[PDB]
């Protein structure tokens, strides 16, 4: 009871206990589905006046 | 262009002093493109 409690001692107090977690596991929501994507043929266009016909 | 006699009162090749204030053209131009949608994306057919 006396001497036996668990004090915090210098050492215990590390940044390195705050600094190498991220904070990824606590920001991200999960989101289960698929991101976008598509061509520049698409997202543009076609380049028309550059043709024979 | 302050006397009505002479604006009101004259021919076709002809207008008023006033007129040199126009001095902003503007052209436009109305077209056709398609716009193209698929996967929950989208975009133009066509771009020059």
């Amino acid at each position: 009871l006396l001497r036996g409690f668990e004090s915090s001692l210098r050492g215990s107090r590390v940044r390195t206990q705050i600094d190498d977690k991220s904070f990824i596991p606590y920001t991200w929501q999960m989101i289960d589905v698929p991101l976008a994507a598509a061509k520049t043929s698409f997202i543009a266009g076609l380049d028309t006046r550059q043709q024979l016909a | 262009a302050t006397s009505p006699a002479a604006v009101l009162g004259n021919t076709e090749t002809v207008t008023a002093n006033t007129a040199t204030l126009l001095t902003a053209l503007n052209i436009y131009a109305k077209n056709y493109n398609v716009l193209r949608i698929m996967s929950g994306m989208g975009g133009l057919a066509y771009a020059n």
